């Protein structure tokens, strides 16, 4: 199965689907799970593969946000 | 020129909120709700204020 | 079987009241305001409750 570090991300991804009241979890929610909060040790966001790979993780977060706002619905009862 | 009819409405609505909330003086927060309700930043790059659930929870959590 | 549209709407409106009051949870009074807005007693001498702003004034007396 998954350990706690992976489960945190997975949990966040599902949470994010509900934070956006969406019926399903999409890759975008997981990418959003990767970038949750500015806690350096988070390899998914700050002390990451992205910076080492010469990319801007905040710009990527803007990309993720641009994609999150394109989620077709935020209807409460349909969520989860 | 003027405070505008638009805000005569927003601020009166803020006053209605004060009554709903049992607060004798108008809170800037109540203005934020009345204000936000009128406004709507409908850009594809939306900045429109997050709706009332997030707005209210955060308002209740103030200080 | 179901709460129907009838109570679905009432409970959803009760949530709108939370936004109005800065209440973290739906209150029984929110349910009543919403209930009062939609429900009435259909009799040959049909009656309905005073509007909810007047009712809220009464709600604010409790706690």
């Amino acid at each position: 199965q998954f350990t706690e570090r992976a489960l945190t991300i997975l949990t966040l991804a599902q949470k994010l689907a509900s934070d956006h009241q969406h019926p399903q979890l999409q890759p975008i929610h997981i990418l959003a799970a990767f970038i949750e909060t500015p806690e350096d040790g988070s390899v998914p966001y700050l002390q990451n593969l992205i910076e080492k790979g010469r990319y801007d993780y905040d710009l990527f977060k803007k990309v993720v946000n641009r994609n999150l706002v394109r989620i077709p619905q935020q209807q409460p009862a349909p969520a989860e | 020129i003027t405070p505008s009819y638009a805000l005569g409405k927003v601020l009166q609505d803020a006053a209605k909120i004060q009554k709903q909330q049992k607060d004798s003086f108008i809170a800037q927060d109540h203005i934020l709700f009345a204000l936000f309700n009128d406004s709507s930043i409908q850009q594809i790059f939306k900045e429109a204020q997050v709706d009332i659930e997030a707005i209210k929870q955060q308002a209740l959590e103030l200080r």
